[PDB]
């Protein structure tokens, strides 16, 4: 029970750090390939769908 | 004549009563005649 | 007896933290994915306004939006709702919209385009048009916002696979 | 507006009903009968008209009011009896001079003369507000002043006006809400559609047991507040006696009694009986009445009302639920509602396909059920409110193979049996462990473990004694008795004790007005202890007969238990039963050697 | 206006859109007789009518209609007793029509001033097996379930003869103080039996106190269903205006059920389970509505419907639905009849669930409800023991069961049996109950509290 | 844009014939509430629509309709798991977007790649009664036929929750090299029950192994049948492309069947026996088509549907049709629940028809097959012995019957009975079996090869 | 050919039928789902469509195959797995890369890229021929000639063209019969 009195709050240290790098790669590749995906969306909408 | 609308449920249980009785009563009969035979040879001697 | 029972209890509470770790990881990852997706779409509609607000570049785009709608309308009169600057834009190419439908369908040229007095906000859509039947039985909602929303359904798998697949 | 196309039975059809929906409140004819457009076929609308026809002609106007048919829930619901369309029955008795609703006569949904004491909420001016938040409260009775006035479900805004403490009418406005422009002015009454489930903050799983006040109902499978239950009937086995008896004995903050489609004599009985009898919550000056809001439909009144009954009734449980009041809703009998549904199915001309019964029947039964349950009360101050639905099911053709019962068992999680053979023999309510289940059991016995009792252990043994008895009885009937094991005889004997003390009780137990859990546990505890000592006693050697003869004095004493009432030990724990355990142990000593 | 068509016995009128609903129309036929019909449904530029006299004669272009402008209502007098009527209330003896002091509606949906006081005082029918076991209260409606293979007409008859001879027994009991009147309605019943009913009223000396509505099967179907509604309405007038105890005896529900069934064969309204209408329940409930204590709470209407099961089972639509609307049931049985018993009444499925509350010690006794409860349990065991007795032999018998086998016969042939002319005191009934129970020890009893038992046993 | 009518659940919208079948349509209300529905039928200038939420309350002129242009398909993804959804697959978790990687049809088949290669390789449920005695190998569809007299939802959860804790134990013995996923589908469910499944999973730590789809019972019937269809499609994608063995738990097939009987109220389609379709076969089949080995065959989709007898009738149309299609059945009876055994699976008429075909080694043992024969036969004999004991007595019973009796009590109270949070791996189960069987000598054990019998008694 | 008027449940009703017979196999819409004409009322035909009609519309073409629901009995029948309407399962497993056949995908009733070596029987140009007579055979077994090519029943005449021994495609012809012009 002492490892269940330490096992809480430890959830968020492991939940953040565990995706600390995933959340940075998500925002990184989005800014890159943004105009090139947007430009495809632009064509579809502005010519018959 | 017996009720037409959903007699099925009671009549099924009648069958299950009957069925249980054949097996059990036959076991009982089987056992009594098995004993009977043993006595027969004893009594005769 | 109770050692074993209280022990099972806390070993179960232990795996609820594994379950909250696993749900919180996956909720964060995914909510960062959703936020990127709404910046792809958000940028589409900032570029779309830019196109729409430059009226001469927009003129063919408006024509083909209405014409796309007429191919799915197939009624002899069509009622057109547009923006304030786009009801005038339509008016001055009435001949080209009904011409272009008659050359791009089998159906004989639309006999009338009804220029509406109810108008769309810049607050709802970025532009585009609402093409509807004359007696208002059927609407082909061909607005720019409606179109991007519809697009999203088919574009979503294309984009999900390229980025995170 | 509309012009009557055809009048067939109490069903009216009207052409020229456009910009109309499918739940609209309408005034039908020149007679201005209250009515509702159930369905529409093109221009022609099929309308169920809730007052009878006897003289309404074709071509009279139909005027749509511009809103759905709803019911009014405001103050003064308690200590008054209404119908299922919800027009006060009492006001009808003086003014029309007709005790039951007269034709062509209309009266609005609540009394419009009654004045109530408004005390302010926990809001002041310029505060942001939301639905089910407490805007005030009205001192409604003497037992309960717990009647919270709420901002309706599906309302938010800022309160422009808060009126100060004082005496007002329930038509006399006290609140203005502004959301985007004037939302509406509000009054003490609020309106709610009887065709929608009332909004809720969240539903929560049931885990707090209600004690029925019937030892037998608690003993085999405990009731819970927030649950769903079936009780079988047969329409001549005293199902009414136990329904009305449960209602008195069960204790909730508000109770809603809904007569679905009843004898009219039975409804009359409850109306008379309740102010004469006392509450166990120390209620005074018409005790029980002050706690009950009563929906009375007889089957002899229009079929529309009787459709409407259950829905109004559930909305009343739900209204009180949002206030943070715990509710017992006893609806009796759900099979009569289904019989009204079969009626509607053939009168409109919709397809029946549920065994000669409606298409919609299975889904409508489920929809009613889902509105009951335990929840965190609507509005943000956070309260606990709950609704336990006790819905009586009874035959609509076969014994349990009728549509009604088949559907209900699917959806119910609590089922408590009632055997007909034992009913005629007077041993009702009879709960049979094969014809009974509770899925709430595991969370409930762990709840009672926290409360003090050993309860889960007693459950298993209670089950075992009843269970083996049924199988041994089948060998007894067919083969006979010439032999039946020493152990098997014991089980039979003890099961008789359980029948007599628990299962039989309804005007035969002089204490039954409310029975605590501890007392039930203590009683059953003596029965189970007698059982284990007895079976051990035959095995370690001692005749079955010597064992009956020596147990003697105690055996009678457990036989007599049922009449005994808390008067020794605590207020819930009884000394005669505690004394009994130790004396039992002494009997075993005499009996083995 | 004029007949467009006739579909089954239902007649399709084509007509302009004006009539009241349930408005009487008179159809002029070319044969020297004009007849009345009631619009069953009113529809878009046509109305479907079933004509109350005959079933033939309607023509395409040789018919004329004129609208009466008034929907059917029963013209009511409390002077209507001591008169002989048919199913429309027309005289058959020439001369005694219904006539009026007031005009009241045939459905009884306008007035409905039924008291919110639950059945109170005792009623008996002078037959011990009825009175003790399923005890009748004023305003209580409890059905008589019978089966054919029976002198079921003789059982109904017996109750009609007995009704009003009971009433001095009841005055003395103080469960009656006020006049007793009979309202008698006949539907599809034999010629011989119609003379039996008239004759039973005559003997009693209550001919003056009764009204007879006679409806045969050669009188139309729609007209059959109206008959009890006329009767019922008149009973409600008796009960309300002059604070009387009214007993309406309504026979035969089965005939009433068929009539409902024959219609809807050209209505848009469609028939549900076993070809019975789904709003058959609704039809029964209109009949049943006039029954209960009236406001003034010195009058009441007690209603006894008579049902013969045409198929014999109780899960048949006619009994099944009725038993639900009512509060309990009373079972007559073929089996008792065969042995040579009269009135043959089985009590095992017979229970009235509002029996205990109505009755009290002041016109019954406190043991009345306990002593009844004991006799059901013992009778039930005796019946199962009998069935087992046949199959296996006397091998499954036990001491209690042998005693129970004797009890069954003892009860059947002393308790339930009595002459047609015989009538019974309730207090008497209760000493005969105790007597039968005297052959069992007291330790074997348990449906009676030990306090109660000690006093009367 | 103009609602013609509503006839029950079925809604008639009057607008042109240019939509295609099962194209989603949007009913736009002036209440600001957009409800989507799917066209059941399309006819000339009208379509018949069943609205997923509600089904009525739409105006006949204040409403508009728009056509989506897309037939209903599920956005499927491998990142979708570990989340709680509705009956349309839309978060109720309050989580992010559904996400797509493909759009797959839920109409009945997405690509149908169900193999022409028969079942082998054990799938473990973690319940002793099922796994040892009725071995299920992947691709097999064995239903649980349970009743309402049992706690059907609680047993269903048990199978899921203990399943996938069997898997590290399998990986070590080398049964599974690829992962295990659960797809759980709940139908017409009660609110307490919906919450119960999530809580059970959370406790074991099986939550992120599974996706739970809850359709609640206040939600209309059409949504409810759509629910398992959504689930089954998701599973076929995980199983084909990323090769995983999937166990699909579908409760309650009886509620799905009811929905199917329920829809039809303006259709010209007539049902068969007991009111249930003649085409009830067809509908069952539909769920059944997604079940079997996937192409590539190391992944599989394994189906266990859960059927509740509402009245304990095995001649009830629902179980009969299913039973013919399915490769055996599991029977769970009320009797054992009553003794207080939990789970109460009587293995008396239960069968797996490809029992031999599943086992092997590395997730079973060789000795598995022989044992299955000893325990079933001995158990059956145990039931027969209980009845005989009651009759003869304890002091007059046979040796062979006495052994059979002892086995019945231990078998029930050790093998079948297991705790709520106690996982029973197949290797664990087989050991407990040898202790029970030991009581018989080697002379009475013989449906076992002497090789085995010598290893383990 | 026809045009779809309505689709109600699994059933499709189609107008502009002036020559649909009530046993005819038709391919409905552009999805080419399998269907067969149960009843005809007027110019409208009632078709039960056996394969899922989600995606199907009204106003779409209805193209007849020109014959009833039939089976083709040809060579190459051994060492094949079929459906009951007969379409090779095996060819779908390879091509679609799905074991079972999903909606809207159809194949000829037998493989048609296959070629067989046809040997003549006992006929020759200008001789009279009747039904059931052996016009040639094909081997498929090395035990028997499984496919004896018989003259079709409902066919007789005089044979204008006999192809000789050699290998031919299924599509390719080998016989012409003259029986009221070219039969």
């Amino acid at each position: 029970e002492q490892k269940n009195a330490g096992g809480v709050g430890e959830l968020e240290k492991k939940a953040e750090a565990g995706v600390q790098g995933e959340l940075a790669e998500i925002k990184k590749i989005a800014e890159k390939k943004k105009d090139d995906v947007v430009k495809i969306l632009i064509e579809t909408v502005i010519k018959p769908s | 004549v017996f009720p037409t609308r959903m007699t099925l449920g009671l009549m099924k249980t009648k069958l299950k009563g009957a069925n249980q009785g054949y097996s059990l009563l036959k076991r009982k009969s089987e056992a009594l005649t098995k004993r009977f035979r043993d006595i027969t040879k004893r009594i005769d001697d | 007896g109770n050692f074993k029972s209280k022990l099972k209890k806390a070993m179960l509470s232990q795996q609820i933290t594994k379950s909250t770790i696993a749900n919180k990881m996956r909720l964060k990852v995914l909510s960062a994915r959703e936020q990127s997706l709404d910046g792809i779409f958000e940028e589409t509609k900032e570029k779309l306004s830019g196109i729409a607000n430059n009226r001469d570049e927009y003129k063919p785009i408006l024509q083909s939006l209405i014409v796309e709608a007429l191919l799915k309308l197939l009624e002899p009169k069509a009622i057109v709702k547009a923006l304030e600057r786009d009801v005038d834009l339509i008016e001055s190419m009435k001949d080209d919209i009904m011409r272009e439908y008659g050359e791009k369908a089998q159906r004989a040229p639309l006999e009338e385009i009804v220029i509406s007095n109810d108008y769309l906000n810049k607050d709802l859509v970025s532009g585009g048009v609402v093409v509807s039947n004359a007696s208002d039985k059927i609407e082909i909602n061909n607005t720019l916002e409606e179109r991007l929303k519809l697009l999203s359904e088919e574009a979503l798998p294309a984009i999900r696979l390229e980025l995170y697949g | 507006y509309g012009a009557i196309y055809s009048v067939s039975g109490p069903v009216v059809i009207a052409e020229n009903m456009i910009g109309c929906a499918m739940y609209e409140l309408v005034k039908v004819g020149h007679d201005n009968l209250v009515g509702e457009v159930i369905r529409i076929d093109g221009d022609k609308a099929t309308i169920q008209v809730y007052e009878e026809t006897a003289g309404l002609t074709v071509g009279d106007p139909v005027l749509r009011t511009g809103k759905p048919l709803s019911v009014e829930l405001g103050p003064g619901l308690m200590e008054t009896i209404y119908d299922g369309i919800q027009r006060p029955l009492k006001a009808i008795k003086e003014e029309s001079q007709s005790i039951y609703i007269p034709r062509g006569i209309d009266t609005p949904a609540l009394d419009r003369t009654i004045k109530w004491q408004f005390t302010p909420g926990k809001f002041q001016v310029g505060d942001h507000i939301s639905g089910g938040d407490i805007y005030g409260s009205v001192f409604e009775n003497s037992l309960i002043s717990s009647h919270k006035i709420l901002l309706p479900p599906r309302s938010r805004g800022t309160i422009t006006w808060i009126a100060p403490a004082g005496e007002y009418t329930l038509d006399e406005k006290i609140l203005e809400v502004e959301f985007d422009g004037k939302k509406s002015d509000f009054t003490l009454y609020h309106t709610w559609p009887v065709r929608v489930p009332r909004p809720v903050t969240e539903k929560l799983s049931a885990d707090y047991p209600l004690l029925t006040g019937q030892r037998v109902l608690d003993a085999l499978f405990p009731c819970v507040q927030g649950g769903t239950t079936c009780i079988p009937g047969a329409f001549g086995c005293g199902k009414t006696v136990i329904s009305q008896s449960l209602s008195k004995y069960s204790n909730s903050d508000a109770i809603i009694y809904v007569g679905c489609g009843e004898r009219g004599n039975e409804m009359a009985e409850v109306l008379m009986e309740f102010p004469e009898l006392y509450t166990e919550m120390s209620g005074t000056k018409e005790p029980i009445m002050k706690r009950t809001t009563l929906v009375a439909n007889t089957s002899n009144m229009p079929v529309a009302a009787r459709e409407a009954s259950i829905y109004t009734g559930i909305t009343l449980a739900e209204y009180f639920r949002d206030q943070g009041k715990n509710v017992s809703m006893i609806a009796d009998s759900s099979s009569r509602w289904a019989e009204a549904l079969r009626e509607i199915s053939g009168r409109l001309g919709e397809m029946p396909a549920d065994q000669g019964f409606p298409a919609y029947l299975g889904a409508k039964l489920a929809s009613f059920y889902e509105r009951a349950g335990k929840a965190v009360a609507l509005g943000s101050p956070d309260r606990t409110g709950s609704v336990s639905i006790v819905a009586a099911v009874s035959p609509a053709g076969g014994d349990f193979s009728d549509p009604v019962t088949t559907a209900t068992l699917g959806i119910t999680q609590v089922f408590w049996g009632l055997d007909k053979k034992l009913a005629q023999r007077k041993h009702f309510p009879s709960i049979n462990t094969s014809v009974s289940y509770s899925k709430y059991t595991n969370v409930l016995n762990k709840f009672y473990d926290s409360n003090y009792p050993e309860f889960p252990v007693l459950r298993d043994r209670m089950k075992e004694i009843l269970s083996n008895a049924e199988e041994l009885e089948q060998v007894v009937q067919l083969v006979g008795k010439s032999a039946l094991s020493d152990s098997d005889k014991i089980t039979l004997d003890v099961a008789t004790l359980i029948k007599e003390d628990f299962l039989q009780q309804n005007g035969y137990s002089t204490y039954d007005a409310f029975c605590p859990i501890w007392k039930t546990f203590d009683m059953m505890r003596a029965f189970i202890s007698y059982h284990d000592e007895a079976q051990k006693a035959v095995a370690n050697g001692a005749n079955w007969s010597k064992l009956a003869d020596s147990t003697g004095d105690v055996k009678h004493a457990v036989s007599s238990s049922k009449f005994f009432e808390p008067s020794r030990g605590e207020k819930e724990v009884h000394g005669e039963f505690e004394k009994l355990l130790s004396t039992m142990q002494e009997r075993f000593a005499e009996s083995t050697d | 206006n004029t007949v467009s068509g006739v579909n089954g016995p239902l007649v399709i009128l084509e007509k302009v859109k004006f009539p009241r609903y349930n408005e009487i129309v008179n159809l002029t036929l070319p044969d020297g007789t004009v007849r009345q019909g009631q619009v069953l449904e009113i529809r878009g530029d046509r109305a479907i009518v079933q004509v109350f006299e005959g079933t033939s004669g309607i023509d395409v272009k040789k018919t004329t209609v004129e609208f009466t402008g008034e929907s059917l209502r029963i013209p009511v007098s409390e002077d209507m007793l001591g008169r002989i009527f048919d199913g429309s209330g027309r005289p058959i003896d020439n001369g005694p029509k219904v006539f009026a002091e007031d005009y009241l509606d045939i459905n009884g949906s306008p007035i409905n001033p039924y008291a919110r006081i639950y059945p109170e005082e005792m009623i008996s029918t002078g037959v011990s097996a009825i009175d003790t076991m399923n005890s009748i209260a004023r305003g209580q409606k409890i059905p008589i379930f019978s089966a054919s293979g029976l002198p079921h007409n003789e059982i109904a008859a017996q109750i009609c003869r007995q009704a009003g001879l009971v009433r001095p027994t009841k005055d003395v009991h103080d469960g009656h103080e006020e006049n007793f009147s009979i309202v008698f309605a006949a539907m599809g019943v034999n010629l011989e039996t119609a003379r039996f009913f008239k004759q039973d009223f005559e003997e009693n000396g209550s001919l003056e106190r009764t009204s007879l509505f006679l409806n045969l099967a050669n009188d139309p179907t729609i007209e059959r269903i109206i008959t009890p509604r006329l009767a019922l309405t008149t009973a409600e007038y008796l009960a309300y205006q002059t604070e009387r105890h009214v007993l309406t005896i309504l026979t035969d529900m089965s005939s009433y059920a068929d009539a409902l069934r024959e219609v809807s064969a050209a209505r848009e309204e469609v028939p549900g389970r076993r070809g019975y209408p789904g709003y058959m329940y609704t039809d029964l409930s209109t009949i049943y509505e006039r029954a209960g204590r009236v406001e003034g709470r010195n009058g009441s209407i007690t209603q006894i419907p008579i049902l013969t099961m045409p198929n014999d089972d109780i899960t048949h639509p006619i009994p099944d639905l009725t038993g639900y609307i009512t509060e309990g049931q009373i079972f007559v049985d073929r089996q008792l009849h065969n042995k040579g018993i009269y009135p043959p009444i089985n009590v095992l499925p017979s229970l009235s669930r509002l029996m205990k509350s109505a009755i009290g010690e002041g016109m019954t006794r406190k043991d009345h409800g306990d002593v009844s409860n004991q006799l059901y349990a013992k009778y039930a065991i005796g019946k199962d023991a009998a069935a087992m007795k046949a199959v296996v032999g006397e091998e499954a018998l036990s001491i209690e069961d042998k005693l129970s086998l004797e009890f069954l016969e003892k009860f059947e042939k002393t308790f339930i049996t009595q002459g047609a002319y015989e009538d019974r005191t309730v207090f008497e009934s209760l000493d005969q109950a105790w007597s039968l129970l005297r052959i069992y020890p007291k330790e074997m009893l348990n449906r009676i509290s030990p306090k109660i038992l000690d006093e009367f046993y």
